């Protein structure tokens, strides 16, 4: 059969799935995992991992740092970093969604203080001269 | 008087008012999406709390450096605050 | 009121206490949209200051008993001018604004913030 996999960092997990075959690089021995496999922990190479589902077709998924927990039936992976991909090449791809918000950080500013300090500060501003000459009778 | 400065004042203090419709609707997407995220880092702490517990009580032999107390001579301390103001006082009431 | 007829010190407290009720009531427009808070802390010690300074200036009268009760206060001028400068020193700062309200000398601002 096949047995869950959960692909988790700190932000979110990445993948999730039942599947019957891993490959992983860990602190020691490489392993291949299996369902129903005795229950292990191991701290996991900064390299790809490699899943195999039961459809001919196999995953991988590109995770520096991270330790591994496996029972018989569950499988997940606390990932230091991870990112769905094939290579360390896909690094090209991270850093989008990092300048991405990036943008968004400077965005926030662009706006808040521009809209804000702003109109608040003439608010304000020459308010005295109206509220002196208030009952003017010439 | 200079009465059409006044009602410049006035549109002015209008415009204003709108910026900050705007300033609270957008606070309140991001609230949300914010809100969103919090939720997402449970199961990583979940599971590595239980995995940490299931450790110790399998070696409760010795402890960790972290793990252990000893009296306290210094403390080190840690503030998250924002990078721009406005906010309310949450800063201030921090701070006190 | 110039230094050659009140003396330079009474000039320069009276010079230097219209200053900050001065600046005071220019500030005092912003809080009205923003919060206090929003402002730098010694713009707080100013305000504060002011504020208590607007507290002490109520002075109870012998004449004012019919309205409420109490007595009078004539103060010379050597004890307001003291309680002035200590004032402008911030000897004070940690004290409540009532103590300074409808009374007379800084000693009874003490006393009546002891009181509280």
């Amino acid at each position: 059969a096949t047995m869950q996999c959960d692909v988790v960092s700190v932000k979110e997990s990445i993948y999730s799935g039942a599947v019957t075959m891993l490959i992983a690089k860990g602190a020691g021995g490489e392993l291949g995992i299996l369902p129903g496999h005795a229950p292990l922990v191991t701290l996991l190479q900064p390299g790809p991992i490699r899943v195999l589902l039961e459809n001919g077709t196999e995953e991988i998924v590109y995770v520096s740092g991270g330790v591994l927990e496996v029972q018989p039936h569950v499988v997940t992976v606390l990932a230091d970093t991870a990112i769905r991909a094939d290579n360390l090449d896909e690094a090209a791809i991270l850093e989008a969604r990092k300048n991405a918000e990036q943008l968004l950080a400077n965005q926030k500013s662009d706006l808040d203080s521009a809209a804000a300090l702003a109109a608040l500060a003439e608010t304000a501003a020459q308010l005295e001269t109206i509220r002196k000459i208030k009952n003017r009778a010439q | 008087a200079n009465l059409k400065e006044i009602r410049a004042k006035v549109a002015s203090i209008k415009s204003t008012q709108k910026i900050t419709r705007a300033m609270q609707m957008v606070a309140a997407s991001k609230m949300r999406r914010a809100q969103e995220r919090m939720a997402q880092g449970r199961p990583y702490a979940d599971n590595m709390r239980r995995v940490i517990a299931h450790l110790v009580q399998a070696n409760p032999e010795y402890k960790h450096r972290y793990m252990v107390d000893r009296p306290v001579k210094r403390v080190g301390y840690i503030i998250v605050s924002s990078d721009r103001g406005l906010a309310g006082g949450l800063n201030i009431n921090l701070f006190k | 009121l110039d230094p050659l007829v009140v003396g330079q010190e009474h000039y320069e407290i009276a010079r230097a206490v219209q200053n900050v009720l001065q600046r005071y009531k220019e500030l005092k427009d912003i809080i009205a949209i923003l919060g206090m808070d929003e402002l730098a802390e010694e713009d707080k010690l100013v305000v504060y200051r002011a504020r208590k300074i607007q507290r002490f200036f109520s002075q109870p009268f012998h004449v004012a008993e019919v309205f409420t009760g109490a007595p009078g206060k004539l103060v010379p001028l050597k004890e307001t001018i003291r309680g002035f400068k200590g004032l402008l020193a911030g000897e004070y700062d940690h004290i409540p604004e009532q103590a300074f309200y409808m009374v007379g000398g800084i000693d009874e601002v003490i006393a009546k913030a002891e009181k509280l």
